[PDB]
RNA sequence: GCGAAACAGUACCGUGAGGGAAAGGUGAAAAGAACCCAGAGAUGGGAGUGAAAUAGAUUCUGAAACCAUAUGCCUACAACGUGUCAGAGCACAUUAAUGUGUGAUGGCGUGCGUUUUGAAGUAUGAGCCGGCGAGUUAUGAUAGCAAGCGUUAGUUAACCA
RNA sequence: UUCUCGCAGUCAGACAGUGGGGGAUAAGCUUCAUUGUCAAGAGGGGAAGAGCCCAGAUCAUUAAAUAAGGUCCCCAAAAUA
RNA sequence: UUGUGGUAGACGAGCGUUGUAUUGGAGUUGAAGUCAAAGCGUGAGCAUUGGUGGAUCCAAUACAAGUGAGAAUGCCGGCA
């Protein structure tokens, strides 16, 4: 800022007989280097007031478009076992659903290390806490590994 | 004792125009092979009629 | 809508910036008035003035 | 001989086989019109034009002429404005005229 | 052919060079030594010396004809000046450039080399129309 | 946050800076000099566009004037008499034209006379 | 809009002139001689072009003015110092070169033009007859 | 961007508090110019290597202004904010366009931003080019707009996961 | 043209006609009143004529009709009595 | 039909670039910058071809700006 400038902001020139300009303070927001009054500040609030009422208004909106059109479907606790942290057996579960398509993120309620330690090395699929996604994920994700104990859960839920 | 303005290009190269040079007298050398100026000495020791100075 | 596309639903209504262009209309002034003091820079009213 | 064509208010006389400009007219690329108003064919002159005498034009192009810089700019006030006015135009001769 | 002979950056006023420079452009190739060494100016022995290894290079390297040479060109480009100072009374300082001129000859022995630039821009714009009409073809 | 925009500055200056050229010295080669010439000239086309269609129509007057005083009329008269009676379509400059026509400017002579 | 009228492709060729000056008045000879060193009458006449003629003046000593003007009228013209203005009377150009006036006179009513100093000069004026010109086969008319 | 990408708080200024600068980029790997012509040599020119000598230790690239050179245009009788609209003539064919490069001659034509009632002004400021460059935010109030909820209604802060 | 809300800007006015006050019925005067102009709007004319007159500029236009005003020429249009 | 004289002053509608988000894409069989051109645009702009240099950038939609240069007797740099 304008008073971060270094050493006293004498004058070189005098108050007059000079062809030029005076400019009293050195590191003035036009001189080169020094001055900042507005500049990039980290001050910012960063915080647009969100209300719950509107927020569930949109998760229930999301999850109707989504549940409308499914492109992904159902999948069980079953399939999440049995398997190990090799995407091997899981590159092998999506191209037999030619699920190389969509960029999906698996919810986890469950929290089962077998799918878990999975899902890390191709970014095109990953997990996440179903309590922990927004319609920024949603949209983005284009499917999700829609869990069989949740769908009761999540309707009573909303 | 000041100027009001920069010289114009185009008045600039029609000043110095008048810098232009005219040519240095000539005369070739009889006695010595080289090609020396009108009323002046040739580096071969001969003025013109006869050997006056050396070589150099 | 989709990840690669979004449109507004009138948001993003007209803004009133200054101290940049003449031709944009209304430019470095556009109601500072002429040699005033409210006319300066952070020169206005005082509330108990 | 030739013929006097009023094109708005603007006349044109033109000679047979000679392609020039007139203003556009929204007139059919590359057709045949049969274009009445007109005047002074070949020593021929009615009084308001020519009576049972109208001319066969064929149409060749439509174009506009080269973009008009209007700008509206006053000196020490600031108001400056810039636009193109490409004023369009059609480029068609005369071929059989009629009398 | 252009027998160019480059010096780079001698001190010598880009004003004071072109003088003689250009005076002694049009001549051939022993009618300009000749009046160079009659001349007492201080740009004399050295562009003679430049002109000499010019004259050497080109019957050297390429090994033109020689006689049928001219002077076909002599300029002085900018060469990067210095900047120093110079005291002046009640205590001041007044800045002061050195001059200085890249200088370079160039030499032809045909009357041409004109126009074949200009043949050479023509093959450019040529090439350029012809890659702007197969964007306009090819519909 | 510093955004990086030094290009199109420039990109501005060269596309103000292309429309001039031919202008003598240094009137084509600095920026505001360059600017200033193009608000002189486009001010110059305006006033064109505006009135050289009077001073063609002026031009047309006179030398019909010195096509008449070549006939032994006035322009008055003959304005007048074509105004008055047989009033055609036929304008100044095709009349000029008309003139350049040998003997075809004369057949409207006899034309007004009758 | 346009239709192009035509003028001559530098075409222009000047025809040598006769008339003398007896009973004839300055204004009165100036206009005409004017129109005809211009071509005014002539339809393909532009002011870049000035299709004229050559005039040729005989026996300027004769012309005449009406009124007391000789006696009234003074002409001024300054030179380049203080008390330069030769100021002469009609009077005084009838017993001196009133050739000269004839000139200027005309001169004063050309066009402000950079050639109309390459016009004034295809008048020739004389107080006499004798002149190469003649052998030029000039057109001889009245009142040019 | 720390002044501070380099050996910068260096150089440098002063006796001293104190201040207080400029400067990065070879190439893929020097694969760095072996030999030769001139000179005193640098160097240049050849050559030779590496795909690449705008790839020479001047070394990522290489703008504007400026400086010159000439192709085609014209100018040494001519009172002009030097331009514009018409246009001869000269030389051409393209980002085909009633073309472009130049413009004998004609007509019209007293810059800009500034505060000024008011300058084309002998008011004002500008050597030019190029780089940077001067209405932001945090919180609060109000008016409009958009949206949600909406009649015991809407809403959290502090916060905790 | 009345009202609400918000944002204004303007003050150093000038010119000419008409009423003037002061002067000296001096202003390129000062001050106020009305009208019109510019400021806040260019253009045609008068030699140019910031405020004089005519008249209110979308643009392109090698179209017509006019207003002030003009018609020997410069630079455009008439002579009849 | 009024329309368009219009500073100040009030108000509106669009453009460009940086980065995010995704959707696409070009790229040593050649990215971007630059320059040249006898383009498109209604002004913000979009190009295209060609040249140089050889590796990043363009486009569709929303967001955010140290976002938009002529003077500041502006600052720095180079050249007069």
């Amino acid at each position: 800022t304008k008073g971060e400038v270094r050493g006293g902001g004498k004058k070189p020139y005098k108050q007059k007989h000079t062809g030029k300009a005076r400019q009293g303070s050195t590191r003035n927001p036009h001189f080169v280097g020094g001055g900042i009054v507005f500049g990039p500040k980290p001050n910012r609030n960063y915080s647009l007031k969100l209300n719950k009422k509107a927020h569930t208004a949109a998760l229930h909106t999301v999850w109707s478009e989504k549940l409308a059109s499914d492109n992904t479907h159902l999948v069980d606790q079953n399939l999440f076992n049995k398997t190990e942290g090799k995407t091997k057996v899981m590159m092998q579960f999506l191209k037999s659903a030619k699920l190389l398509d969509k960029n999906v993120l698996f919810v986890v309620n469950t929290l089962n290390t077998n799918l878990e330690q999975s899902t890390s090395n191709i970014k095109n699929v990953q997990v996440k806490h179903l309590d922990k996604v927004s319609v920024r994920d949603l949209m983005l994700a284009n499917a999700l590994l829609v869990e069989k104990e949740v769908l009761k859960a999540l309707e009573g839920k909303f | 004792a000041v100027q009001q303005r920069r010289s114009s290009k185009h008045r600039r190269d029609k000043r110095r125009s008048h810098d232009a040079l005219t040519a240095q007298a000539l005369s070739v050398c009889q006695k010595c092979g080289k090609k020396k100026l009108f009323h002046r000495v040739c580096s071969c020791g001969m003025y013109g009629d006869l050997r006056v100075k050396k070589a150099y | 809508l989709n990840q690669l596309k979004s449109v507004p639903k009138a948001r993003n209504h007209k803004t009133k910036t200054l101290g940049r262009g003449h031709g944009s209309g209304l430019g470095k002034t556009s109601g500072r008035g002429q040699k005033g003091q409210k006319a300066r820079k952070s020169g206005l009213t005082r509330p108990g003035f | 001989m030739h013929a006097i064509v009023v094109c708005g208010s603007k006349q044109y006389l033109v000679h047979e086989n000679d392609t020039f400009f007139v203003e556009k007219l929204e007139a059919p690329v590359g057709k045949e019109i049969q274009l009445d108003k007109v005047l002074m064919l070949d020593e021929k002159i009615g009084a308001p034009y020519l009576e049972k005498a109208r001319v066969v034009c064929v149409v060749e192009k439509h174009g506009l002429q080269r973009k008009v810089n209007v700008i509206k700019h006053i000196s020490q006030k600031h108001h400056l404005k810039k636009y193109g006015h490409r004023q369009p135009y059609t480029k068609l001769k005369v071929v059989r005229f009629v009398h | 052919m252009i027998a160019f002979a480059k010096q780079f950056r001698v001190r010598i006023s880009p004003q004071k060079a072109r003088l003689v420079c250009q005076l002694i452009v049009g001549k051939k190739t022993a009618d300009a030594q000749n009046i160079l060494s009659n001349t007492p100016k201080k740009a004399a022995t050295l562009i003679a010396k430049l002109l000499n290894s010019a004259i050497a290079n080109a019957t050297n390297n390429h090994g033109m004809n020689g006689d049928a040479l001219y002077v076909f060109e002599c300029v002085a480009n900018q060469g990067p000046s210095m900047k120093r100072t110079i005291p002046r009374a009640k205590g001041s300082s007044n800045m002061i450039t050195k001059r200085s001129s890249n200088l370079v000859v160039k030499l032809s022995d045909n009357p041409n080399e004109r126009q074949e630039l200009i043949k050479q821009q023509k093959a450019l714009v040529k090439k350029r129309v012809e890659g702007q009409q197969k964007a306009k073809m090819a519909r | 946050m510093r955004i990086k925009g030094g290009k199109q500055t420039r990109v501005r200056r060269k596309k103000w800076l292309k429309q001039a050229s031919g202008s003598f010295g240094t009137r084509h080669a600095s920026y505001k000099v360059a600017k200033q010439t193009v608000i002189q000239a486009a001010k110059y086309a305006y006033r064109d566009r505006r009135n050289k269609k009077r001073d063609f129509r002026s031009l047309w007057i006179l030398r019909l004037n010195a096509a008449l005083r070549e006939q032994g009329m006035t322009y008055s008269v003959f304005i007048n008499l074509l105004k008055k009676h047989n009033i055609e379509i036929n304008r100044k400059v095709l009349s000029e034209l008309a003139i350049k026509e040998p003997s075809k400017f004369n057949l409207i002579v006899q034309k007004v006379k009758s | 809009k346009t239709s192009m009228l035509t003028k001559e492709q530098a075409n222009k060729r000047r025809q040598w002139y006769i008339v003398d000056a007896a009973g004839l008045v300055l204004g009165k000879l100036a206009v005409k001689a004017a129109d005809l060193i211009r071509g005014k009458n002539k339809v393909d006449f532009t002011p870049n072009q000035d299709c004229g003629d050559y005039l040729i003046i005989i026996n300027s000593d004769q012309v005449v003015l009406t009124g007391n003007k000789k006696e009234n009228e003074f002409w001024y013209h300054h030179s380049q110092y203080i008390g330069g203005i030769k100021k002469v009377s009609g009077r005084d150009m009838l017993k001196k070169q009133s050739d000269k006036l004839v000139y200027n006179a005309v001169k004063g009513m050309l066009p402000d033009n950079r050639l109309s100093r390459r016009w004034i000069t295809k008048v020739h004026v004389f107080k006499g007859d004798k002149h190469n010109m003649e052998a030029q086969k000039p057109t001889t008319l009245n009142w040019s």
